Protein backbone atom coordinates (compact mmCIF):
# COMPACT_ATOMS: atom_id res chain seq x y z
CA UNK A 1 0.00 0.00 0.00
CA UNK A 2 2.88 2.38 0.79
CA UNK A 3 4.90 2.12 -2.41
CA UNK A 4 6.38 4.56 -4.97
CA UNK A 5 2.92 5.16 -6.44
CA UNK A 6 1.30 6.16 -3.15
CA UNK A 7 4.42 8.07 -2.10
CA UNK A 8 4.17 10.10 -5.31
CA UNK A 9 0.51 10.79 -4.46
CA UNK A 10 1.53 11.98 -0.98
CA UNK A 11 4.24 14.15 -2.56
CA UNK A 12 1.65 15.62 -4.91
CA UNK A 13 -0.78 16.33 -2.06
CA UNK A 14 2.03 18.00 -0.11
CA UNK A 15 3.07 20.03 -3.15
CA UNK A 16 -0.53 21.16 -3.68
CA UNK A 17 -0.92 21.97 0.02
CA UNK A 18 2.24 24.11 0.17
CA UNK A 19 1.26 25.97 -2.98
CA UNK A 20 -2.28 26.47 -1.67
CA UNK A 21 -0.90 27.88 1.58
CA UNK A 22 1.32 30.18 -0.48
CA UNK A 23 -1.52 31.16 -2.82
CA UNK A 24 -4.52 31.59 -0.49
CA UNK A 25 -4.02 33.82 2.58
CA UNK A 26 -7.65 33.12 3.50
CA UNK A 27 -7.59 29.47 4.54
CA UNK A 28 -10.30 27.38 6.11
CA UNK A 29 -8.32 27.04 9.35
CA UNK A 30 -8.14 30.82 9.57
CA UNK A 31 -11.86 31.20 8.92
CA UNK A 32 -12.71 28.51 11.49
CA UNK A 33 -10.52 30.21 14.10
CA UNK A 34 -12.38 33.48 13.58
CA UNK A 35 -15.78 31.79 13.66
CA UNK A 36 -15.10 29.91 16.89
CA UNK A 37 -13.91 33.07 18.62
CA UNK A 38 -10.18 32.43 18.82
CA UNK A 39 -8.81 35.38 16.79
CA UNK A 40 -8.56 38.49 18.96
CA UNK A 41 -8.07 40.91 16.03
CA UNK A 42 -10.97 39.44 14.04
CA UNK A 43 -13.88 39.41 16.54
CA UNK A 44 -16.72 39.85 13.98
CA UNK A 45 -19.48 42.27 15.06
CA UNK A 46 -22.62 40.18 14.67
CA UNK A 47 -25.11 41.77 12.27
CA UNK A 48 -28.42 40.03 12.93
CA UNK A 49 -31.16 42.65 12.34
CA UNK A 50 -31.65 46.19 11.04
CA UNK A 51 -30.81 47.69 14.45
CA UNK A 52 -27.45 45.92 14.69
CA UNK A 53 -27.00 46.69 11.00
CA UNK A 54 -26.89 50.39 11.87
CA UNK A 55 -24.52 49.82 14.77
CA UNK A 56 -22.36 47.76 12.41
CA UNK A 57 -21.22 50.63 10.17
CA UNK A 58 -17.61 51.41 11.10
CA UNK A 59 -16.02 51.21 7.63
CA UNK A 60 -33.20 45.83 -9.79
CA UNK A 61 -30.32 48.16 -10.52
CA UNK A 62 -29.32 47.39 -6.92
CA UNK A 63 -28.86 43.71 -7.75
CA UNK A 64 -26.85 44.11 -10.96
CA UNK A 65 -24.63 46.52 -9.06
CA UNK A 66 -24.21 43.96 -6.29
CA UNK A 67 -23.00 41.56 -8.97
CA UNK A 68 -20.84 44.13 -10.73
CA UNK A 69 -19.35 44.84 -7.31
CA UNK A 70 -18.69 41.35 -5.99
CA UNK A 71 -17.49 40.16 -9.39
CA UNK A 72 -15.05 43.06 -9.42
CA UNK A 73 -13.94 42.40 -5.83
CA UNK A 74 -13.24 38.77 -6.76
CA UNK A 75 -10.26 39.79 -8.93
CA UNK A 76 -7.88 39.07 -6.05
CA UNK A 77 -9.29 35.58 -5.54
CA UNK A 78 -9.15 34.93 -9.29
CA UNK A 79 -5.48 35.94 -9.31
CA UNK A 80 -4.83 33.72 -6.29
CA UNK A 81 -6.62 30.78 -7.89
CA UNK A 82 -4.68 31.43 -11.11
CA UNK A 83 -1.40 31.41 -9.18
CA UNK A 84 -2.47 28.16 -7.56
CA UNK A 85 -3.40 26.71 -10.94
CA UNK A 86 0.09 27.46 -12.25
CA UNK A 87 1.55 25.25 -9.53
CA UNK A 88 -0.57 22.21 -10.48
CA UNK A 89 1.86 19.88 -12.28
CA UNK A 90 1.03 19.90 -15.97
CA UNK A 91 -1.34 22.87 -16.00
CA UNK A 92 0.99 25.45 -17.58
CA UNK A 93 1.94 22.96 -20.30
CA UNK A 94 -1.69 22.84 -21.45
CA UNK A 95 -2.84 24.95 -24.38
CA UNK A 96 -3.10 28.50 -23.08
CA UNK A 97 -6.73 28.86 -24.16
CA UNK A 98 -7.58 25.72 -22.18
CA UNK A 99 -5.81 27.17 -19.14
CA UNK A 100 -7.95 30.29 -19.49
CA UNK A 101 -11.06 28.18 -20.07
CA UNK A 102 -10.35 25.95 -17.07
CA UNK A 103 -9.86 28.97 -14.85
CA UNK A 104 -12.78 31.01 -16.12
CA UNK A 105 -15.23 28.26 -15.19
CA UNK A 106 -13.31 26.99 -12.18
CA UNK A 107 -12.92 30.27 -10.27
CA UNK A 108 -16.62 30.67 -9.44
CA UNK A 109 -16.84 27.13 -8.06
CA UNK A 110 -13.64 27.62 -6.08
CA UNK A 111 -14.92 30.93 -4.72
CA UNK A 112 -18.02 29.18 -3.42
CA UNK A 113 -15.85 26.43 -1.95
CA UNK A 114 -13.89 29.06 -0.04
CA UNK A 115 -17.04 31.03 0.76
CA UNK A 116 -18.25 27.96 2.68
CA UNK A 117 -15.21 28.29 4.94
CA UNK A 118 -16.58 31.69 5.94
CA UNK A 119 -20.01 30.19 6.67
CA UNK A 120 -21.59 28.27 9.46
CA UNK A 121 -25.26 27.48 9.97
CA UNK A 122 -25.75 30.90 11.64
CA UNK A 123 -24.17 33.24 9.08
CA UNK A 124 -21.13 34.32 7.12
CA UNK A 125 -18.00 36.31 7.89
CA UNK A 126 -17.78 39.67 6.15
CA UNK A 127 -15.37 42.64 6.06
CA UNK A 128 -12.26 40.50 6.52
CA UNK A 129 -13.54 38.87 9.68
CA UNK A 130 -14.79 42.10 11.28
CA UNK A 131 -18.47 41.38 10.61
CA UNK A 132 -20.67 38.32 10.90
CA UNK A 133 -23.83 38.59 8.82
CA UNK A 134 -26.45 36.13 10.02
CA UNK A 135 -28.04 33.67 7.61
CA UNK A 136 -31.57 34.38 8.85
CA UNK A 137 -31.17 38.16 8.55
CA UNK A 138 -30.04 37.74 4.94
CA UNK A 139 -32.99 35.45 4.29
CA UNK A 140 -35.42 37.99 5.76
CA UNK A 141 -34.57 40.64 3.18
CA UNK A 142 -37.09 41.59 0.51
CA UNK A 143 -37.25 39.64 -2.70
CA UNK A 144 -35.10 39.17 -4.64
CA UNK A 145 -32.25 39.79 -2.18
CA UNK A 146 -33.58 37.43 0.50
CA UNK A 147 -33.01 34.45 -1.81
CA UNK A 148 -29.45 35.40 -2.86
CA UNK A 149 -27.49 33.59 -0.16
CA UNK A 150 -29.72 30.85 1.26
CA UNK A 151 -28.74 28.14 -1.29
CA UNK A 152 -25.09 28.97 -0.62
CA UNK A 153 -25.69 28.48 3.10
CA UNK A 154 -27.45 25.21 2.31
CA UNK A 155 -24.49 24.09 0.24
CA UNK A 156 -22.02 25.29 2.85
CA UNK A 157 -23.73 23.53 5.76
CA UNK A 158 -23.57 20.27 3.81
CA UNK A 159 -20.05 20.93 2.52
CA UNK A 160 -18.75 21.84 5.99
CA UNK A 161 -20.35 18.74 7.50
CA UNK A 162 -17.68 16.86 5.49
CA UNK A 163 -15.10 18.47 7.83
CA UNK A 164 -12.52 18.94 5.10
CA UNK A 165 -9.33 20.70 6.10
CA UNK A 166 -7.06 22.84 3.94
CA UNK A 167 -4.99 19.79 3.00
CA UNK A 168 -8.17 18.22 1.60
CA UNK A 169 -9.35 21.42 -0.07
CA UNK A 170 -6.08 22.09 -1.87
CA UNK A 171 -6.50 18.87 -3.85
CA UNK A 172 -10.28 19.24 -4.15
CA UNK A 173 -9.73 22.70 -5.64
CA UNK A 174 -7.07 21.35 -8.02
CA UNK A 175 -9.55 18.68 -9.12
CA UNK A 176 -12.19 21.35 -9.80
CA UNK A 177 -9.76 23.35 -11.94
CA UNK A 178 -8.75 20.36 -14.05
CA UNK A 179 -12.31 19.60 -15.17
CA UNK A 180 -12.20 18.21 -18.69
CA UNK A 181 -15.90 18.87 -19.29
CA UNK A 182 -15.67 22.67 -19.44
CA UNK A 183 -17.26 24.04 -22.62
CA UNK A 184 -14.77 25.00 -25.29
CA UNK A 185 -11.75 23.01 -24.14
CA UNK A 186 -9.48 22.19 -27.06
CA UNK A 187 -7.50 19.25 -25.63
CA UNK A 188 -9.50 17.32 -23.05
CA UNK A 189 -7.16 14.32 -22.70
CA UNK A 190 -4.16 16.19 -21.16
CA UNK A 191 -6.57 17.80 -18.68
CA UNK A 192 -8.23 14.49 -17.76
CA UNK A 193 -4.79 12.93 -17.32
CA UNK A 194 -3.86 15.54 -14.70
CA UNK A 195 -7.28 15.32 -13.02
CA UNK A 196 -7.03 11.53 -12.83
CA UNK A 197 -3.71 11.98 -11.03
CA UNK A 198 -5.26 14.65 -8.80
CA UNK A 199 -8.26 12.39 -8.14
CA UNK A 200 -5.91 9.59 -7.14
CA UNK A 201 -4.14 11.99 -4.79
CA UNK A 202 -7.49 13.18 -3.40
CA UNK A 203 -8.75 9.66 -2.82
CA UNK A 204 -5.60 8.79 -0.86
CA UNK A 205 -5.71 12.05 1.10
CA UNK A 206 -9.28 11.30 2.20
CA UNK A 207 -8.50 7.74 3.27
CA UNK A 208 -5.53 8.93 5.34
CA UNK A 209 -7.29 11.96 6.79
CA UNK A 210 -10.91 10.82 7.25
CA UNK A 211 -11.26 7.34 8.78
CA UNK A 212 -14.84 8.18 9.80
CA UNK A 213 -16.25 9.17 6.43
CA UNK A 214 -17.80 6.40 4.37
CA UNK A 215 -17.77 7.32 0.68
CA UNK A 216 -16.29 10.74 1.48
CA UNK A 217 -14.49 10.65 -1.88
CA UNK A 218 -17.78 10.12 -3.71
CA UNK A 219 -19.59 12.67 -1.54
CA UNK A 220 -16.89 15.22 -2.24
CA UNK A 221 -17.17 14.61 -5.98
CA UNK A 222 -20.92 15.03 -5.73
CA UNK A 223 -20.20 18.46 -4.22
CA UNK A 224 -18.68 19.48 -7.56
CA UNK A 225 -22.15 18.91 -8.98
CA UNK A 226 -23.61 21.10 -6.22
CA UNK A 227 -21.01 23.77 -6.99
CA UNK A 228 -21.95 23.75 -10.68
CA UNK A 229 -25.59 24.07 -9.67
CA UNK A 230 -24.88 27.16 -7.55
CA UNK A 231 -23.04 28.83 -10.44
CA UNK A 232 -25.84 27.74 -12.77
CA UNK A 233 -28.40 29.18 -10.32
CA UNK A 234 -26.82 32.62 -10.75
CA UNK A 235 -27.75 32.62 -14.45
CA UNK A 236 -31.34 31.96 -13.45
CA UNK A 237 -30.95 34.68 -10.79
CA UNK A 238 -30.20 37.27 -13.49
CA UNK A 239 -33.52 36.44 -15.16
CA UNK A 240 -35.47 36.80 -11.90
CA UNK A 241 -33.80 40.20 -11.66
CA UNK A 242 -34.63 41.18 -15.27
CA UNK A 243 -38.37 40.89 -14.54
CA UNK A 244 -38.06 42.19 -10.98
CA UNK A 245 -40.75 44.82 -10.40
CA UNK A 246 -40.01 46.62 -7.16
CA UNK A 247 -38.38 49.71 -5.74
CA UNK A 248 -36.94 49.71 -2.23
CA UNK A 249 -33.94 51.43 -0.70
CA UNK A 250 -31.99 48.34 0.31
CA UNK A 251 -29.91 49.71 3.15
CA UNK A 252 -26.59 50.77 1.58
CA UNK A 253 -24.65 48.83 4.20
CA UNK A 254 -26.56 45.72 3.09
CA UNK A 255 -25.56 46.43 -0.51
CA UNK A 256 -21.98 46.64 0.73
CA UNK A 257 -22.34 43.37 2.65
CA UNK A 258 -23.74 41.68 -0.45
CA UNK A 259 -20.73 42.92 -2.44
CA UNK A 260 -18.68 41.00 0.16
CA UNK A 261 -20.45 37.79 -0.85
CA UNK A 262 -20.97 35.74 -4.00
CA UNK B 1 -14.27 36.67 -23.96
CA UNK B 2 -15.05 38.79 -20.91
CA UNK B 3 -13.24 40.97 -18.43
CA UNK B 4 -12.70 37.87 -16.30
CA UNK B 5 -10.93 36.13 -19.22
CA UNK B 6 -8.71 39.24 -19.52
CA UNK B 7 -7.91 39.22 -15.80
CA UNK B 8 -7.01 35.52 -16.00
CA UNK B 9 -4.83 35.92 -19.11
CA UNK B 10 -2.94 38.76 -17.43
CA UNK B 11 -2.45 36.68 -14.28
CA UNK B 12 -1.36 33.65 -16.31
CA UNK B 13 1.25 35.86 -18.00
CA UNK C 1 -19.81 -6.75 3.25
CA UNK C 2 -18.06 -7.43 -0.06
CA UNK C 3 -20.44 -10.31 -0.73
CA UNK C 4 -23.30 -8.01 0.31
CA UNK C 5 -22.16 -5.39 -2.20
CA UNK C 6 -21.84 -8.05 -4.91
CA UNK C 7 -25.31 -9.36 -4.09
CA UNK C 8 -26.73 -5.84 -4.30
CA UNK C 9 -25.04 -5.34 -7.67
CA UNK C 10 -26.49 -8.64 -8.93
CA UNK C 11 -29.95 -7.82 -7.57
CA UNK C 12 -29.86 -4.42 -9.26
CA UNK C 13 -28.70 -5.99 -12.52
CA UNK C 14 -31.47 -8.59 -12.37
CA UNK C 15 -34.03 -5.85 -11.72
CA UNK C 16 -32.59 -3.74 -14.51
CA UNK C 17 -32.90 -6.69 -16.91
CA UNK C 18 -36.53 -7.14 -15.83
CA UNK C 19 -37.33 -3.44 -16.04
CA UNK C 20 -35.71 -2.30 -19.30
CA UNK C 21 -36.44 -4.39 -22.41
CA UNK C 22 -33.89 -2.59 -24.61
CA UNK C 23 -30.57 -3.02 -22.80
CA UNK C 24 -27.19 -1.66 -23.74
CA UNK C 25 -26.07 -5.18 -24.66
CA UNK C 26 -28.99 -5.44 -27.10
CA UNK C 27 -28.44 -1.93 -28.45
CA UNK C 28 -24.73 -2.53 -29.09
CA UNK C 29 -25.55 -5.80 -30.85
CA UNK C 30 -27.92 -3.94 -33.17
CA UNK C 31 -25.54 -1.01 -33.65
CA UNK C 32 -22.59 -3.29 -34.49
CA UNK C 33 -24.58 -5.63 -36.76
CA UNK C 34 -24.03 -8.69 -34.56
CA UNK C 35 -27.71 -9.63 -34.40
CA UNK C 36 -29.37 -11.87 -36.94
CA UNK C 37 -32.36 -9.50 -37.16
CA UNK C 38 -32.78 -7.27 -40.16
CA UNK C 39 -30.48 -4.29 -39.91
CA UNK C 40 -32.46 -1.23 -38.81
CA UNK C 41 -34.05 1.10 -41.30
CA UNK C 42 -31.85 4.17 -41.61
CA UNK C 43 -32.87 7.82 -41.72
CA UNK C 44 -29.84 9.68 -43.04
CA UNK C 45 -31.19 12.25 -45.53
CA UNK C 46 -34.44 13.73 -46.84
CA UNK C 47 -35.14 10.74 -49.10
CA UNK C 48 -34.77 8.13 -46.37
CA UNK C 49 -36.73 10.28 -43.91
CA UNK C 50 -39.70 10.46 -46.29
CA UNK C 51 -39.22 6.79 -47.16
CA UNK C 52 -39.23 5.94 -43.45
CA UNK C 53 -42.12 8.29 -42.63
CA UNK C 54 -44.61 5.48 -42.02
CA UNK C 55 -42.22 3.87 -39.57
CA UNK C 56 -41.80 7.01 -37.45
CA UNK C 57 -45.23 8.51 -37.49
CA UNK C 58 -47.60 8.58 -34.54
CA UNK C 59 -49.92 5.58 -34.24
CA UNK C 60 -50.16 5.48 -30.39
CA UNK C 61 -50.55 9.19 -29.36
CA UNK C 62 -44.18 25.81 -30.76
CA UNK C 63 -43.17 23.24 -28.08
CA UNK C 64 -45.42 20.65 -29.68
CA UNK C 65 -42.05 19.73 -31.39
CA UNK C 66 -41.25 17.58 -28.30
CA UNK C 67 -44.71 16.20 -27.46
CA UNK C 68 -43.73 13.09 -29.41
CA UNK C 69 -40.66 12.42 -27.30
CA UNK C 70 -42.61 13.41 -24.17
CA UNK C 71 -45.18 10.71 -24.90
CA UNK C 72 -42.78 8.02 -26.09
CA UNK C 73 -40.66 8.58 -22.96
CA UNK C 74 -43.61 7.88 -20.65
CA UNK C 75 -42.76 4.19 -20.97
CA UNK C 76 -39.16 4.79 -19.88
CA UNK C 77 -40.48 6.79 -16.90
CA UNK C 78 -42.59 3.77 -15.96
CA UNK C 79 -39.73 1.31 -16.44
CA UNK C 80 -37.39 3.53 -14.41
CA UNK C 81 -40.07 3.73 -11.74
CA UNK C 82 -40.47 -0.04 -11.64
CA UNK C 83 -36.68 -0.37 -11.49
CA UNK C 84 -36.61 2.11 -8.59
CA UNK C 85 -39.02 -0.11 -6.62
CA UNK C 86 -36.40 -2.88 -6.58
CA UNK C 87 -33.76 -0.60 -5.06
CA UNK C 88 -33.41 -1.80 -1.43
CA UNK C 89 -34.99 0.77 0.83
CA UNK C 90 -36.54 2.89 -1.89
CA UNK C 91 -40.19 1.98 -1.35
CA UNK C 92 -39.64 2.55 2.37
CA UNK C 93 -38.95 6.23 1.73
CA UNK C 94 -41.84 8.62 2.08
CA UNK C 95 -43.88 8.32 -1.11
CA UNK C 96 -43.54 12.08 -1.69
CA UNK C 97 -39.75 11.65 -1.75
CA UNK C 98 -39.98 8.60 -4.02
CA UNK C 99 -41.97 10.74 -6.44
CA UNK C 100 -39.55 13.66 -6.13
CA UNK C 101 -36.52 11.40 -6.66
CA UNK C 102 -38.00 9.85 -9.81
CA UNK C 103 -39.38 13.11 -11.25
CA UNK C 104 -35.87 14.58 -11.37
CA UNK C 105 -34.02 11.32 -11.84
CA UNK C 106 -35.87 10.03 -14.91
CA UNK C 107 -34.56 12.74 -17.25
CA UNK C 108 -30.96 12.01 -16.30
CA UNK C 109 -31.57 8.28 -16.65
CA UNK C 110 -33.21 8.66 -20.05
CA UNK C 111 -30.14 10.54 -21.29
CA UNK C 112 -27.94 7.85 -19.70
CA UNK C 113 -29.81 5.16 -21.56
CA UNK C 114 -30.10 7.18 -24.76
CA UNK C 115 -26.30 7.04 -24.83
CA UNK C 116 -26.59 3.25 -24.96
CA UNK C 117 -28.42 3.68 -28.27
CA UNK C 118 -25.89 6.13 -29.66
CA UNK C 119 -22.60 5.80 -31.37
CA UNK C 120 -20.59 8.55 -33.08
CA UNK C 121 -22.69 8.12 -36.25
CA UNK C 122 -26.26 8.08 -34.94
CA UNK C 123 -28.87 6.80 -32.54
CA UNK C 124 -31.22 3.84 -32.52
CA UNK C 125 -34.89 4.77 -32.81
CA UNK C 126 -38.14 2.76 -32.90
CA UNK C 127 -36.87 0.56 -30.06
CA UNK C 128 -33.87 -0.38 -32.21
CA UNK C 129 -35.72 -0.99 -35.48
CA UNK C 130 -34.41 2.26 -36.95
CA UNK C 131 -31.19 4.20 -36.95
CA UNK C 132 -31.15 7.97 -37.29
CA UNK C 133 -27.80 9.42 -38.19
CA UNK C 134 -26.06 12.16 -36.29
CA UNK C 135 -25.44 14.06 -39.52
CA UNK C 136 -29.12 14.00 -40.50
CA UNK C 137 -29.99 15.54 -37.13
CA UNK C 138 -27.23 18.10 -37.66
CA UNK C 139 -28.61 18.71 -41.16
CA UNK C 140 -31.88 20.17 -39.85
CA UNK C 141 -32.48 23.91 -40.23
CA UNK C 142 -31.25 25.98 -37.29
CA UNK C 143 -31.99 25.77 -34.42
CA UNK C 144 -33.32 22.21 -34.84
CA UNK C 145 -29.98 20.92 -36.07
CA UNK C 146 -28.39 21.80 -32.72
CA UNK C 147 -30.78 19.89 -30.46
CA UNK C 148 -29.13 16.48 -30.40
CA UNK C 149 -25.45 17.24 -31.00
CA UNK C 150 -24.82 17.96 -27.26
CA UNK C 151 -26.44 14.55 -26.59
CA UNK C 152 -24.10 12.80 -29.06
CA UNK C 153 -21.10 14.62 -27.60
CA UNK C 154 -22.05 13.45 -24.12
CA UNK C 155 -22.84 9.95 -25.39
CA UNK C 156 -19.56 9.44 -27.24
CA UNK C 157 -17.57 10.31 -24.12
CA UNK C 158 -19.96 8.43 -21.85
CA UNK C 159 -19.75 5.32 -24.07
CA UNK C 160 -15.94 5.56 -24.02
CA UNK C 161 -16.16 4.51 -20.35
CA UNK C 162 -17.32 1.15 -21.76
CA UNK C 163 -19.90 0.56 -19.05
CA UNK C 164 -22.01 -2.56 -19.42
CA UNK C 165 -25.58 -3.12 -18.26
CA UNK C 166 -24.26 -4.38 -14.90
CA UNK C 167 -22.47 -1.07 -14.37
CA UNK C 168 -25.41 1.01 -15.57
CA UNK C 169 -27.86 -0.70 -13.23
CA UNK C 170 -25.96 0.57 -10.19
CA UNK C 171 -25.14 3.95 -11.75
CA UNK C 172 -28.82 4.49 -12.55
CA UNK C 173 -29.74 3.51 -9.01
CA UNK C 174 -27.17 6.02 -7.70
CA UNK C 175 -28.79 8.74 -9.82
CA UNK C 176 -32.26 7.97 -8.48
CA UNK C 177 -31.07 8.17 -4.86
CA UNK C 178 -29.79 11.75 -5.18
CA UNK C 179 -30.28 13.51 -1.85
CA UNK C 180 -30.04 17.00 -3.41
CA UNK C 181 -33.23 16.97 -5.45
CA UNK C 182 -35.35 20.08 -4.79
CA UNK C 183 -38.15 19.52 -2.32
CA UNK C 184 -36.97 16.30 -0.70
CA UNK C 185 -38.53 15.77 2.72
CA UNK C 186 -36.13 13.31 4.39
CA UNK C 187 -32.65 13.59 2.93
CA UNK C 188 -30.82 11.32 5.37
CA UNK C 189 -32.39 7.91 4.52
CA UNK C 190 -31.95 8.76 0.83
CA UNK C 191 -28.23 9.42 1.37
CA UNK C 192 -27.97 6.23 3.43
CA UNK C 193 -29.26 4.17 0.49
CA UNK C 194 -27.12 6.12 -1.97
CA UNK C 195 -24.02 5.50 0.17
CA UNK C 196 -24.68 1.78 -0.05
CA UNK C 197 -25.27 2.03 -3.80
CA UNK C 198 -22.05 4.01 -4.20
CA UNK C 199 -20.20 1.32 -2.24
CA UNK C 200 -21.61 -1.32 -4.60
CA UNK C 201 -20.79 0.86 -7.62
CA UNK C 202 -17.21 1.33 -6.41
CA UNK C 203 -16.61 -2.41 -6.01
CA UNK C 204 -18.45 -3.20 -9.24
CA UNK C 205 -16.20 -0.89 -11.25
CA UNK C 206 -13.06 -2.17 -9.53
CA UNK C 207 -14.04 -5.76 -10.32
CA UNK C 208 -15.55 -5.18 -13.78
CA UNK C 209 -13.10 -2.53 -15.04
CA UNK C 210 -9.93 -3.30 -13.04
CA UNK C 211 -7.67 -1.43 -15.48
CA UNK C 212 -9.92 1.63 -15.83
CA UNK C 213 -8.21 4.22 -13.65
CA UNK C 214 -10.50 6.47 -11.58
CA UNK C 215 -13.58 5.16 -13.38
CA UNK C 216 -15.69 5.62 -10.24
CA UNK C 217 -14.76 9.32 -10.08
CA UNK C 218 -15.25 9.71 -13.83
CA UNK C 219 -18.68 8.12 -13.58
CA UNK C 220 -19.62 10.42 -10.71
CA UNK C 221 -18.59 13.43 -12.77
CA UNK C 222 -20.85 12.21 -15.59
CA UNK C 223 -23.77 12.91 -13.25
CA UNK C 224 -22.82 16.59 -13.42
CA UNK C 225 -22.87 16.36 -17.22
CA UNK C 226 -26.27 14.64 -17.13
CA UNK C 227 -27.70 17.43 -14.99
CA UNK C 228 -26.14 19.97 -17.34
CA UNK C 229 -27.96 18.45 -20.31
CA UNK C 230 -31.28 18.55 -18.44
CA UNK C 231 -30.53 22.17 -17.48
CA UNK C 232 -29.63 22.96 -21.10
CA UNK C 233 -33.07 21.70 -22.09
CA UNK C 234 -34.63 24.66 -20.27
CA UNK C 235 -32.53 26.94 -22.47
CA UNK C 236 -33.57 24.82 -25.44
CA UNK C 237 -37.24 25.58 -24.78
CA UNK C 238 -36.55 29.33 -24.63
CA UNK C 239 -34.76 29.21 -27.99
CA UNK C 240 -37.87 27.37 -29.21
CA UNK C 241 -40.32 30.11 -28.19
CA UNK C 242 -38.25 32.69 -30.12
CA UNK C 243 -38.96 31.06 -33.52
CA UNK C 244 -41.37 21.76 -41.14
CA UNK C 245 -43.37 21.35 -37.86
CA UNK C 246 -44.87 17.83 -38.72
CA UNK C 247 -41.53 16.22 -39.73
CA UNK C 248 -39.81 17.51 -36.57
CA UNK C 249 -42.29 15.90 -34.15
CA UNK C 250 -41.74 12.42 -35.60
CA UNK C 251 -38.00 13.00 -36.06
CA UNK C 252 -37.59 13.75 -32.34
CA UNK C 253 -40.11 11.31 -30.85
CA UNK C 254 -37.53 8.65 -29.93
CA UNK C 255 -34.88 11.15 -28.85
CA UNK C 256 -34.58 13.36 -25.79
CA UNK D 1 -47.20 17.77 -13.37
CA UNK D 2 -48.40 15.00 -15.67
CA UNK D 3 -45.11 13.18 -15.12
CA UNK D 4 -45.72 13.06 -11.36
CA UNK D 5 -49.17 11.56 -11.92
CA UNK D 6 -47.65 8.87 -14.12
CA UNK D 7 -44.94 8.13 -11.53
CA UNK D 8 -47.42 7.93 -8.65
CA UNK D 9 -49.53 5.58 -10.75
CA UNK D 10 -46.49 3.42 -11.51
CA UNK D 11 -45.45 3.37 -7.84
CA UNK D 12 -48.86 2.16 -6.64
C1 LIG E 1 -21.95 38.78 -5.97
C2 LIG E 1 -22.42 39.17 -4.72
C3 LIG E 1 -23.53 38.56 -4.17
C4 LIG E 1 -24.17 37.54 -4.86
N1 LIG E 1 -25.32 36.92 -4.25
O1 LIG E 1 -25.51 37.07 -3.10
O2 LIG E 1 -26.20 36.14 -5.02
C5 LIG E 1 -23.72 37.16 -6.10
C6 LIG E 1 -22.61 37.77 -6.64
C7 LIG E 1 -22.18 37.27 -8.00
O3 LIG E 1 -22.04 37.99 -8.93
N2 LIG E 1 -21.98 35.83 -8.04
C8 LIG E 1 -21.58 35.07 -9.20
C9 LIG E 1 -21.19 35.68 -10.34
C10 LIG E 1 -20.84 34.92 -11.43
N3 LIG E 1 -20.88 33.58 -11.35
C11 LIG E 1 -21.27 32.97 -10.21
C12 LIG E 1 -21.63 33.73 -9.12
C1 LIG F 1 -37.64 15.19 -26.91
C2 LIG F 1 -37.11 14.97 -28.17
C3 LIG F 1 -35.96 15.61 -28.58
C4 LIG F 1 -35.33 16.47 -27.69
N1 LIG F 1 -34.14 17.15 -28.10
O1 LIG F 1 -33.58 16.82 -29.08
O2 LIG F 1 -33.67 18.22 -27.32
C5 LIG F 1 -35.85 16.70 -26.44
C6 LIG F 1 -36.99 16.05 -26.06
C7 LIG F 1 -37.44 16.36 -24.65
O3 LIG F 1 -38.56 16.60 -24.36
N2 LIG F 1 -36.34 16.35 -23.70
C8 LIG F 1 -36.46 16.66 -22.29
C9 LIG F 1 -37.66 16.85 -21.70
C10 LIG F 1 -37.73 17.16 -20.37
N3 LIG F 1 -36.58 17.28 -19.67
C11 LIG F 1 -35.38 17.10 -20.25
C12 LIG F 1 -35.31 16.79 -21.58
Amino acid sequence: QLNPESADLRALAKHLYDSYIKSFPLTKAKARAILTGKTTDKSPFVIYDMNSLMMGEDKKEVAIRIFQGCQFRSVEAVQEITEYAKSIPGFVNLDLNDQVTLLKYGVHEIIYTMLASLMNKDGVLISEGQGFMTREFLKSLRKPFGDFMEPKFEFAVKFNALELDDSDLAIFIAVIILSGDRPGLLNVKPIEDIQDNLLQALELQLKLNHPESSQLFAKLLQKMTDLRQIVTEHVQLLQVIKKTETDMSLHPLLQEIYKDLY
Amino acid sequence: NMGLEAIIRKALM
